[PDB]
DNA sequence: CTCAAGTACTTTTTCCGGT
RNA sequence: CCAGGA
DNA sequence: AAGTACTTGAG
């Protein structure tokens, strides 16, 4: 929790010391999302490239073929979750406009 | 134009879901597969006019689908699997959560 | 056998159809597609039941389309044959290798073989008949047939059939 | 596409086995006993004697006269004729194998009136044999305890000779004349 | 808890998991000199019952997994003696919020 | 690397913030649940200055002759006089004032006041005096109640989670409670009758605005925020490079940074 | 375009990896795959019925598929196979190969620990399939005897016995595309004092591999379905069909085979030579050197960039290109194919800023806006305008470059002997040029930011250059010293709804990455701003009528 | 396995990512000569068509809102508000 | 069996005419 | 690959 | 180059 606000404290420094302000969101969210892991994950394929995401999606950043030779070798099954893997496949991704799903109601289309 | 990685980034930040999809698909790569509901690869002998589809080797002339995938990722499937890698794609889930 | 399913087909519907008029549209494709319909997996798709309370759900508008696809869930009337099934019916053709059934939807072929050796064809009658030591079968005389085997067909499916064994020939 | 059912099995790979299909009452996966109704709930196989199935056929018609003509508002050789007008009512015409299905069953049924399919229905559901043999024991016109052990060759020792035989005496009895 | 001076043999430290469902804990004297709780950066954190991890579950719809996570060697999980599944519900001030709540599960 | 590290983190329909595992990251978006676009740089007064004037602002006692509402600055003012369960709505207000400041001081270790948060209050309570023509001679016809509850339940709708469950309510109520220090602050009864001279209407207005400013600044459920969050950090660096004690920065430590670099340039501490 | 199939459509819900197993490659396979000859059948300028169509894909433009009937633009490819005279390991597992040999027993294929050790029932609890391996791997190395009995889970001085077989394993070291083991051994209690030093071959690697039980197996990486450690060593070979390696077909009678159509002759020519000698006399070393070569084409097939340094290279001195090398980032197939593509409905100009332009409005050449197009549905509401820009044609600016029928089949308006006379029916498609309030995707890169790409309304004007508002300079980064930028047109109404709802210029004139305007007033507007509001700075009559009138939506006040 | 009405938490406001895909999704449906619901005042582009259904709330679409877990909320364009 | 130096691997901004 | 452009 | 991960060999 302490390795958060150090984290936090020296990220935010970097910025500032430009002068240049940064919203502290997204400076948390970064912070964050090393954090959650439950130590310091690495921004590097040492890191998050090699966290629990799907192949597709992580063979797209650093590590590629040997990705995919591993994601072959232990039946990995990709969720197609993450935006990457929708961008591979040509799919609408479940990002803002495609977050959610559209409807026809016979009921209001009756109605009207 | 090549729609770079930091163009593709921006329109997910814009959550320009659909306009993203047109990009990478309708306006560029964009193919039509047909793909076996077995084993879940490019195997379907789609003799799309005489109405037969067959996948030898699953003798399947029945459970098969059509997908809209970029023509690169067909290749990139048909390469893998010429290295030995199945890469099966499936039109349904199993996993839930 | 004649069996009643619980069944469900996913329909596409185009933009121009999504007036008031829309279960109405639906309701009709289905049996278009469906009613008449021949498959291995469930056989002969005869009637649709309840048409009243078709079950169309909530249509899926398709992205970068305008359509919607509704999962059509429904209950028909099948009919579907095995081997063993005993079936009656009425004869439709008959030849020098043998004679067709008429069993609903379907037609049962009996080979010369699979009929015992008393009964011999007879080209000599109209129409050609096959004429026993007591019987005679020809194309309006009812049978009794055992299904041997099935062949799912495209938009049917056909049998061979005996009358060799007890208690099966003409009625 | 095509009709799928309420049986969703994750046939992942695993391509085969498919067992032939019999009267060792080894139908298929489709048609098996324990089967799904859309409401989620686990229903019986619904199996129907010729007779059983020209009243379903009958009936669904019938009724889909009535939906079909509110929409738009803004004895055997004589039931047959009676029938094949419906069809050209409410079926689309092109499914010749309605037409063909229909006239079987009206020159095969072996009754004619939905009290007597009632009183059938119940004399035979009652004796626990598995839809199939139910339906087979309505369609087949049998007399020895032996002619339909022979022709259902699943019943075997699932009745009792006698019983079978007295089963087969109400269903003579029952048989509606035409 | 065995507050030892400077060390514990490889041998003894072999008697720790010997009796359940009973447990013990090591602590170095030296690093309790200073209580690293109380730190500025150091936020309140509070172990959850069995009951309140459920909810916590519940509420928002979560598997286990999907918890933000705390190492069992975390100082302040060997502070409050938190066991493996565990869950810890942290409270920061927020320079957006004021005071932000976040979960952590033990690892 | 920070594109690809955050690219599947977005707001769903919870005000959760998840990846593509559905881990959460953020229990809610930036701590308060706010969209960036929305929030303005705003001054939480009940920070600072002398405790002394900070009771002058904002102190109401309506049992002494000289510390009560002047009938001058509303029309109860001569009626209001020694009203005992008044002055007891008044010292609720007035304790709370007081518990928001020693906890504001808790949060903002220096003092620092200034502080981004959604809805300006201020350009809110300048556009009611020019919309109703603000007498500042003319006395309010505001009620202690009609302020004091008044604010008390524009808080209750400015809600940012829904559920309706203790975790979440708990949850909403501390997404909520900086803002409410700010929005108690500026919406004290003497502050409201003394410096804006807010008729009962435009105070109406005043809170309707508040309640609708604010569910307008709330993050939309799709917002894709990690991709955000790398742009924003990103592209900084990128213009702090391509223009125009002495310890490793910029690029370099940034470099170090999210490295998680073991054998780091600069090591050092402060004691 | 693509022709209509009755199939069912489907999006990918779930991609499931995992290995060949031989007898699916012969399965799938439409052609073995026997001659190293591409075609020329005895010189004849055909496929030859033997390497790329011996029923495959298809080559020719003209002459449809063998298997499927389709040809060319709706043909997929079509896999074949080279059963391989002895088995070789995929480049790619070689250490998982390794590594797995580590764990398991080269003689009776048990793990060399199980259940039985607390350490092991400990790793074998890791759920983490990876993790799992990991575990099992660090431990198991250095197990150097499959054990017949073990202390039980009580007392040691009883001896529960697990599986059977006594037998010392080798100390497994890597020799580039070979594994060679060191049994320590044990004469007179010494040994080694030289150790017994062989090579693991391929097949007998593959015969434990094969012995390694599912519960065993499946305890590592491995899926009994989809992924068995048998599967790491290929037997039977897929051929990728022309799609994947086509021939870069110059003139009519010439050739210009790919790399891998090149790659997989040596395979076949290497394949063959082995089966020759080992069925023929064989010279026994002979045969564990044709091996050796087949075990490198097919290893340098799929990586040729490995670290034993010889790289497969082409007769021109220069390196085959493996298929890892066709995937590997920036620029080829994940990152320059897919993560990013050249699009279609872009162009690209000169930018020159404008006073007189709004602040969301791009200034679009006339030659541009000619060129680009939207498929326009043919409506009732616009049926009257889309007859007459059809009549205007590809070369007046309000007018259309096609018409697309119900048939799906394009009518060229350029040359259509029709052009004229052209009666467009509800439901077809008009694509007509980018008009005056389009909205379009304007984009300056870097791209560092989300503002980097912006919607803007196309305002038609004269002269080659790009035009944008002065204040909208500051997102993009842009100035006018010969800077170009990019605009991308929509082709749905949908697309074009994403734009104008979402990305639209006054939309981000706030930005989130710090809370405060992206865009203001700059320059000779910033400069002449504070010339104008000095106390001092007084204007006449006649002016201040002009500037008044120069508000657009001035009172008349 | 689906939220029932009476159970709903998700906003009660239209996100801005809805409203664009429904103003989109019904432009996209206007313009393959779909049936519109709306008095067209003399209108010809389906977007503006499309705004005009919205602002008189007569868009027969749902929003079908999924939470991370895979449940969901059904809402009508008629019952969510629009503040955008 | 723990300890160290050594070897193994992987990467380094975006977009846009002539030999 | 070389030479360039922002 | 430059780092870090991973594996190696000496004490
Ligand atoms: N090599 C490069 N890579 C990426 N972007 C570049 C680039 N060179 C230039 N740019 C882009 O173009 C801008 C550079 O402008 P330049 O033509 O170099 C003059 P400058 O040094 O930025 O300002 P100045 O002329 O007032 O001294 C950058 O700020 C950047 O966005
Ligand atoms: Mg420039
Ligand atoms: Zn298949
Ligand atoms: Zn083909
Ligand atoms: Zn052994």
């Amino acid at each position: 929790e302490a390795g958060r606000a150090a984290l936090y404290k020296e990220v935010y420094n970097v910025i500032a010391s430009d002068g240049s302000y940064v919203n502290y969101r997204h400076m948390a969210l970064l912070v964050d999302v090393m954090t959650t892991q439950g130590g310091l994950t690495s921004v590097t394929r040492h890191g998050f490239n090699r966290s629990n995401t799907g192949a597709l999606m992580r063979c797209s950043f650093e590590e590629t073929v040997e990705i995919l030779f591993e994601a072959g070798a232990s039946a990995e099954l990709d969720d197609c979750r993450g935006v990457s893997e929708n961008v591979i496949l040509g799919q609408m991704a479940p990002i803002g406009t495609g977050a959610f799903d559209v409807m026809i109601d016979e009921e209001s289309l009756v109605k009207y | 134009l090549r729609f770079g990685e930091m163009e593709r980034d921006c329109m997910i930040a814009h959550g320009a879901a659909s306009f993203l999809k047109e990009r990478l698909m309708e306006a560029s790569d964009a193919f039509r597969v047909h793909i076996c509901g077995i084993c879940g690869l490019m195997t379907v002998i789609a003799k799309l006019n005489h109405n037969q589809f067959e996948c030898k080797g699953c003798d399947n002339k029945i459970d098969i689908y059509q997908i809209h995938i970029p023509y690169a990722a067909k290749l990139l499937f048909q390469e893998l699997m010429a290295m030995n890698i199945t890469p099966r794609l499936y039109t349904d889930r199993s996993r839930d959560f | 056998m004649f069996f009643i399913k619980d069944l469900s087909l996913n329909i596409t519907l185009h933009p121009s159809f999504f007036g008031p008029r829309m279960k109405q549209y639906l309701k009709t494709k289905l049996l278009e597609e469906v009613e008449g319909s021949c498959t291995g997996k469930f056989g002969y798709i005869l009637c649709v039941l309840d048409y009243d309370n078709i079950d169309i759900q909530r249509g899926r508008i398709l992205p970068t389309d305008g359509s919607a696809e509704f999962n059509v869930k429904y209950r028909a009337v099948v009919f579907k044959p095995f081997k063993g099934e005993v079936v009656d019916g009425t004869v439709v053709s008959c030849s020098q290798h043998g004679f067709e059934v008429q069993v609903g939807p379907m037609k049962v072929f009996v080979t010369k073989h699979l009929m015992p050796q008393d009964l011999t064809f007879n080209a000599g009658s109209n129409p050609p008949s096959y004429q026993s030591s007591e019987d005679v079968i020809t194309i309006k005389s009812r049978i009794r047939v055992k299904i041997e085997g099935c062949i799912s067909q495209v938009s049917s499916i056909h049998a061979i059939g005996s009358i060799k064994e007890d208690y099966l020939g003409a009625i | 596409v095509s009709t799928s059912t309420f049986q969703t099995r994750r046939r992942r790979l695993k391509k085969v086995e498919e067992e032939e299909n019999a009267a060792t009452l080894q139908l298929g996966q489709e048609f098996q006993l324990k089967q799904i109704n859309h409401q989620g709930e686990e229903e019986e196989l619904i199996a129907l004697n010729l007779s059983e199935a020209r009243l379903v056929i009958k009936e669904a018609l019938v009724e889909r006269r009535r939906a079909f003509k509110r929409s738009q508002k803004k004895t055997r050789e004589k039931e047959l004729e009676s029938i094949d007008v419906l069809l050209e009512q409410t079926t689309g015409g092109n499914n010749k194998d309605l037409k063909n299905t229909m006239q079987y069953l009206t020159n095969f049924s072996r009754f004619r009136d939905q009290e007597t399919v009632g009183a059938v229905i119940q004399l035979l559901k009652s004796t626990g044999l598995h839809p199939f043999e139910v339906a087979q024991l309505g369609s087949l016109a049998c007399d020895t305890a032996d002619e339909a052990k022979t022709l259902i060759p699943s019943l075997n020792n699932k009745i009792s000779d006698d019983e079978l035989e007295r089963i087969l005496k109400e269903l003579s009895n029952l048989e509606t004349l035409y | 808890i065995f507050v030892y001076q400077n060390n514990i043999t490889p041998s003894a430290m072999k008697l720790v998991p010997s009796i359940p469902p009973a447990t013990i804990e090591t602590f170095n004297e030296a690093a309790l000199v200073v209580n690293i709780t109380h730190h500025e950066l150091v936020p309140k954190h509070i172990r959850l019952s069995s009951d309140e991890k459920r909810e916590l579950l519940k509420r928002y719809r979560l598997k286990e997994s999907q918890l933000p996570r705390i190492q069992r060697a975390d100082p302040v999980a060997l502070y409050l003696g938190l066991k493996r599944g565990e869950v810890v519900k942290i409270i920061r001030k927020s320079e957006t919020s004021g005071r932000y709540a976040s979960y952590r599960i033990c690892m | 690397r920070l594109v690809k590290a955050l690219e599947d983190i977005m707001v769903h329909y919870d005000n959760t913030t998840r990846n593509s595992l559905g881990n959460v990251i953020q229990f809610i978006y930036g701590e308060d649940g706010m969209d960036a676009a929305h929030i303005e740089k705003q001054s939480l007064d009940t920070i600072g200055g002398s405790d002394a004037a900070f009771e002058k602002r904002y102190r109401v006692d309506l049992l002494n002759t000289d510390h009560t509402l002047d009938p001058s600055l509303l029309e109860s003012g001569s009626e209001i006089l020694g009203d005992l369960k008044l002055q007891v709505l008044l010292d609720e207000e007035y304790k709370q004032l007081v518990k928001d400041r020693k906890f504001l001081r808790e949060v903002f270790v220096d003092g620092e006041a200034n502080w981004p948060l959604p809805v300006n209050i201020r350009r809110i309570i300048q556009n009611a005096q020019q919309t109703f023509h603000i007498d500042h001679t003319k006395p309010s016809d505001l009620t202690i109640k009609d302020i004091v509850l008044g604010v008390k339940d524009l808080q209750e709708n400015l809600l940012v989670l829904r559920g309706k469950n203790e975790i979440i309510q708990n949850a909403q109520r501390d997404a909520v409670t900086l803002f409410c220090c700010l929005l108690r602050s500026r919406l004290a009864t003497r502050r409201v009758l003394q410096e804006y001279r807010l008729t009962k209407q435009a105070f109406d207005w005043v809170l309707s605005n508040i309640e609708a400013q604010f569910l307008r600044s709330v993050v939309h459920p799709g917002e894709m925020v990690g991709v955000l969050a790398a742009q924003s950090i990103g592209e900084p660096a990128t213009q702090m490079t391509l223009n125009t004690k002495k310890v490793t920065s910029g690029v370099p430590r940034l470099k170090e940074i999210l490295n998680v670099a073991k054998n780091m340039k600069t090591p050092s501490l402060t004691v | 375009g693509q022709q209509y199939s009755s199939a069912p459509l489907r999006t990918v819900k779930e991609v499931q990896f995992g290995l060949f197993s031989p007898e699916e490659v012969r399965a799938i396979s439409v052609a073995k795959i026997r001659f190293p000859e591409t075609m020329d059948e005895t010189q004849t300028r055909a496929k030859i019925g033997g390497l790329n169509d011996p029923r495959l894909g298809s080559i020719d433009r003209n002459l449809k598929c063998q298997t499927c009937q389709e040809g060319m633009n709706e043909c997929p490819g079509h896999f074949g196979h080279i059963d391989l005279a002895k088995p070789v390991f995929h480049v790619g597992f070689i250490a998982k190969i390794k590594k797995v040999c580590e764990c398991v027993c080269m003689h009776c294929g048990k793990l060399l620990l199980d259940e039985h050790n607390e350490l092991m029932r400990q790793a074998l609890a890791i759920k983490d399939s990876k993790k799992r391996f990991a575990a099992i791997w660090t431990l198991c190395k250095t197990k150097m005897v499959c054990e017949t009995d073990v202390p039980s889970e009580d007392d040691p001085t009883q001896l529960v016995s697990r599986g059977g077989c006594g037998n010392t394993q080798p100390t497994i070291r890597k020799d580039g595309l070979k594994l060679v083991g060191s049994w320590k051994k044990d004469r007179a209690t010494g040994d080694a004092d030289e150790p017994e030093l062989r090579v693991l071959s391929t097949e007998e690697i593959l015969n434990i591999f094969k012995h390694i039980s599912v519960k065993d197996f499946t305890s590592l990486g491995f899926n009994e379905v989809f992924s068995r450690p048998e599967w790491m060593i290929l037997t039977c070979l897929p051929v990728p069909p022309p799609p994947v390696r086509p021939s870069i077909s110059f003139n009519e009678s010439q050739r210009g085979e790919d790399d891998l159509t090149f790659k997989l002759a040596d395979i076949l020519k290497a394949n063959i030579s082995l089966e020759t000698l080992e069925h023929n006399g064989a010279p026994h070393h002979a045969i564990e050197e044709a091996e050796s070569l087949l075990q490198f084409h097919v290893a340098t097939y799929m990586d040729n960039d490995i670290a034993g340094q010889p790289q497969a290279l082409q007769k021109s001195g220069r390196p085959v290109k493996s298929i890892r090398a066709r995937l590997k980032g920036k620029e080829g197939r994940i990152r320059g194919n897919l993560m990013g593509k050249r699009v279609d409905f872009s162009a690209r100009t000169v930018i020159s800023g404008d006073p007189n332009l709004e602040l969301d409005q791009v200034g679009v050449p006339k030659s541009i806006a000619k060129t680009l197009t939207y498929p326009e549905v043919v409506t009732p509401y616009n049926i009257d305008r889309l007859t007459q820009l059809v009549r205007n044609g590809p070369n007046e600016h309000p007018g259309a470059k096609y018409v697309i029928r119900d048939s799906g089949d394009r009518i060229d308006l350029r040359y259509s002997k029709r052009a004229g006379d052209i009666q467009l029916q509800y439901g077809w498609k008009v694509e007509r040029h980018i008009m005056d309030n389009d909205p379009v995707l304007f984009n300056r890169q870097p791209s560092l930011h989300k503002m980097s790409m912006m919607a803007h309304r196309v305002k038609v004007i004269p002269y080659s250059t790009f035009r944008l508002n002065l204040s909208v300079t500051s997102p993009y980064n842009a100035d006018f010293d010969g800077d170009e930028m990019n605009l991308h047109v929509p082709q749905s109404e949908e697309t074009r709804a994403e734009l104008s709802q979402l990305c639209a210029v006054p939309l981000q004139i706030v930005s989130p990455q710090s809370n405060k305007p992206c865009m203001g007033i700059v320059q000779d507007t910033l400069c002449g701003i504070r010339k104008l509001t000095l106390r001092d700075t007084f204007i006449e009559l006649d002016q201040v009528l002009n500037m008044l009138y120069w508000v657009p939506d001035w009172d008349g006040v | 396995k689906a939220i029932p009405k009476d159970q709903r938490a998700t906003t009660p406001y239209m996100t801005k990512y809805e409203r664009a895909r429904i103003l989109g999704t019904r432009a996209l449906q206007i313009s393959m000569n779909a049936p519109v619901f709306v008095d067209l005042e003399g209108e010809t582009d389906p977007l503006r068509i499309a705004m005009k259904e919205l602002a008189e709330k007569k868009i027969p679409l749902v929003i079908r809102r999924y939470l991370p877990d895979g449940s969901f909320e059904d809402w009508s364009v008629e019952e969510l508000i629009v503040d955008l």
